[PDB]
RNA sequence: CUUUAAAUGUGCAAACAAACCGGCCUUAGCCAAC
RNA sequence: CUGGGGCGGCAUAUCUGUUACACGACAACGCAGGUGUCCUAAGGCGAGCUCAGUGGGAUCUCACGUAGAACACAAGCGUAAAAGCUUGCUUGAUUAACGAUUUCCAGUACGAAUCGAGACUGCGAAAGCAAGGCCAGCGAUCCUUUGCG
RNA sequence: GAGUACGACCACACUUGAGUGAAAACACCAUAUCCCGUCCGAUUUGUGAAGUUAAGCACUCACAGGCUCAGUUAGUACUGAGGUCAGUGAUGACUCGGGAACCCUGAGUGCCGUACUCC
């Protein structure tokens, strides 16, 4: 069950570049990206997906998702590396996106 | 008009030899060392001198009496 | 990562590779005056795991560090604590127990009793920098030192036990940075567990309207008003029989 | 071309290959008393209290100890005589010396022999020199000669 | 430029103002104390 | 000073690499470069981070990344939970009883630097660290002038 | 036989892939009223035990690449001392001594302390 792929963070950036970043996580972020999914009609190009597992698609959206237990890398004391098998793959991310 | 050489210098130095260093038990001054230990050492030396004077007086008295 | 990359590569120390030790801090912690010729010098190690607290008195050596005394939060059931084992009160109890055990081992007990009770106030530590008390310094490891952490709870427990750990009350809970003062009452509340009691009471007020938090505490008859007396009894037992 | 303090030390003050880094804890815990014999070896990674480049391989005796420093007496030949120079360095740039090890071992061995003789135990048989002769019985015998294939 | 690395070199030590082995005296000098 | 003198230039005080020959020392109007300044922060301390670069994705995000970046300036050495970057508080760039010492060396000074004792302080929970920016950036007698007693 | 906390030496310990993991630990993990900190309880801080060995961690395995120790290279390269030696010379040999490295091939893939605890 610990291999359950879940959404971690979603970042939305608007690049005016003239004389803004924001990240949202938790049950709120799941409420968001529903507007994006509706606007995209639950259909995006295949090349938009990235090998790590994250993807994105005015305000530009970007969602990064992966299994739980990735704290062993961002932890301060006794930091280590997450197993490659436990890391999420592009095909698995695409399957999850199709399922949800 | 400016020349430099080290040609005869080793021979000149060894004519009257290279003298060796002074033994470490001589010129064994303590000036410039750690002051907290220097002060305590001075107090102990004073006590030792008093003790030496007393010991000599006792020796003299013993020899005179017997 | 070619072959030359591996050929010229210096690995770090083992306990830096595993991320357990801060050697830059450890050097200055074990460093001593050279005009002392290796007089004994002890440090207090406080490490808090997911479900335990470890506190030991350590002396450094070339062959490896030597441990003099050790207390654990899971020995508190033998004295009357079976619920928290991790909170601020558990930290205070662990510190007091370790200090009592160390003084009993050295035999200098019955001369330095610290404070018979707890008030949360700050009293300066007596150091050479009337017989002097045992002295040790605090090693928090890689933990972050923020106001109201549990490591300083262990420190306060040891100080009240009777050891002399130099410190300032800038990291105790009831301390205001702007006012630059301490609230002994707030400190006593946190030592005896007022925050835990209030949270448990609020959780019991909830979780009844709708039908994990405080599962075992609620399963037992741990009423939210049976905490301060329990902790006072625990302290008295610890001071009575440290062994 | 310039008489700087650290001129021509590019190879002298340099860490060994795959051995970079600040001193260890055994160095910090080492104990030095007045009258010890020490080696003066510079540590490039400290840069505080380094000796001059002349004293980088010399051995001397300790005459002074401070909170983070040592005083060493070192001989230096200047023209026709030898001086006794006194240098002050940090404790990281000195290392205990094993130059009297054999002498101390000799003294200990003599004391052990004296104790054994007083006790009455039997001493080990003395060693035999290898410069004597005797009958040699050879397992393999060969012929030594230059052959055609050698060149 | 570089880890590897000579031959010839170069510092120190090798028992009589030194060092060794068990009482005692003095000092706050260190250490919670001795 | 000068591969005659003049013209030119300076090595005329001073730093790095080299000449230079595995301790130290070692010359040429030898070689390639620097210096007479700059900084109330570019000084002191605590905390939190990881740089240069490469690959995938729509300045942001992930993975890798032994230092290949950065440390006012020339070069060398050194440095990764830092000595680099950001940030919070500060003025140890103060005073310091004629303490001792290293480099040049005649074992003279000057400049620079190392180990300390005392006062009053800064940062830090603490052990600790700091009397500038490691190592080039400077000056006698007489006279003038200011402070102290 | 193991685990945890503090460690000395700092790759025989590193980097890359599989398999296993009894009990107790150690972790992921649940949560945000109070101390505390952020654009974000992500990191950090407080309060707890519903789920696991998926991940970290430990052991075993693998021509792995690296690292460590031997052997070959090789009495070769270089070198201290000697000659009314040879040669037009570059240089070379001889006499009394010292003596490598890269490469290539074998073997190996951590060890040692204090305290507490489980088999
Ligand atoms: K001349
Ligand atoms: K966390
Ligand atoms: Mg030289
Ligand atoms: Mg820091
Ligand atoms: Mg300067
Ligand atoms: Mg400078
Ligand atoms: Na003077």
């Amino acid at each position: 069950p610990m291999r359950e792929i879940v959404v971690k963070k979603l970042c939305i950036n608007i690049c005016v570049g003239e004389s803004v970043h924001c990240t949202v996580r938790g049950k709120k972020a799941e409420e968001l990206l529903e507007k994006g999914l509706k606007v995209k009609e639950f259909e995006l190009k295949s090349y938009n997906f990235a090998d790590t597992g994250s993807f994105g698609f005015g305000m530009d959206f970007y969602v990064v998702l992966g299994r739980r237990g990735e704290r062993v890398a961002h932890r301060k004391r006794k930091c280590s590396r997450v197993g490659h098998s436990h890391h999420v793959t592009k095909e698995e991310a695409m399957k999850w996106f199709e399922k949800v | 008009s400016k020349n430099h050489t080290n040609h005869n210098q080793s021979s000149k130095n060894h004519r009257n030899g290279i003298k060796g260093p002074v033994p470490l038990h001589l010129h064994n001054s303590k000036r410039g060392s750690w002051l907290p230990a220097l002060v305590n050492a001075r107090r102990v030396r004073k006590h030792n001198q008093k003790a030496a004077l007393k010991k000599r007086r006792e020796r003299i008295a013993a020899f005179a009496a017997k | 990562k070619n072959k030359a990359y591996f050929k010229r590569f210096q690995v770090k120390y083992r306990r830096r590779r595993e991320g357990k030790t801060d050697y830059h801090a450890r050097r200055q912690m074990v460093l001593q005056d050279k005009t002392k010729f290796g007089s004994p010098k002890y440090r207090l190690v406080v490490r808090i795991t997911n479900k335990d607290i470890i506190a030991q008195i350590v002396q450094a050596k070339i062959v490896g560090d030597e441990v003099v005394m050790a207390a654990y939060a899971h020995e508190l059931p033998a004295f009357g604590i079976e619920h928290g084992l991790t909170n601020y009160a558990a930290a205070y109890a662990t510190g007091l127990l370790l200090a009592r055990r160390t003084l009993a081992k050295l035999g200098i007990a019955d001369k330095f009793q610290g404070a018979k009770e707890a008030d949360g106030s700050y009293s300066a530590v007596r150091t050479k920098k009337e017989r002097f008390p045992f002295k040790a310094i605090l090693d928090v490891g890689l933990a972050r030192t923020t106001t109201g952490a549990r490591v300083f709870g262990v420190l306060k427990g040891a100080v009240d036990g009777g050891m002399a750990v130099p410190h300032r009350p800038n990291r105790f809970p009831g301390y205001n940075k702007e006012k630059s003062s301490l609230d002994a009452k707030v400190h006593r509340d946190r030592i005896f567990g007022k925050h835990v009691a209030d949270y448990l009471k609020q959780v019991k007020e909830e979780a009844s309207s709708n039908p994990v938090q405080f599962s075992k505490y609620m399963a037992a008859k741990v009423l939210p008003e049976s905490i301060e007396g329990m902790y006072k009894k625990a302290h008295a037992a610890i001071r009575a029989d440290p062994s | 071309h310039s008489y700087g303090y650290k001129s021509g030390t590019r190879h002298l003050f340099a860490k060994k290959f795959r051995k970079h880094g600040v001193p260890s804890v055994s160095t910090i815990l080492t104990n030095i008393k007045v009258g010890d014999y020490v080696d003066v070896v510079a540590d490039s990674a400290v840069r505080e209290g380094m000796p001059h480049k002349y004293y980088h391989g010399r051995t001397g005796i300790v005459w002074n100890v401070t909170p983070r420093g040592v005083g060493v007496i070192i001989n230096k030949p200047v023209r026709t005589r030898t001086l006794r120079k006194r240098i002050c360095v940090r404790f990281e740039h000195v290392r205990k010396s094993r130059c009297q090890e054999a002498f101390k071992a000799k003294e200990h061995q003599f004391q052990a022999y004296l104790a054994a003789k007083k006790a009455g135990k039997a001493l080990p048989p003395l060693q035999k020199s290898s410069r004597l002769g005797g009958i040699v019985r050879p397992k393999n015998v060969e012929v030594l000669a230059r052959r055609v294939a050698d060149y």
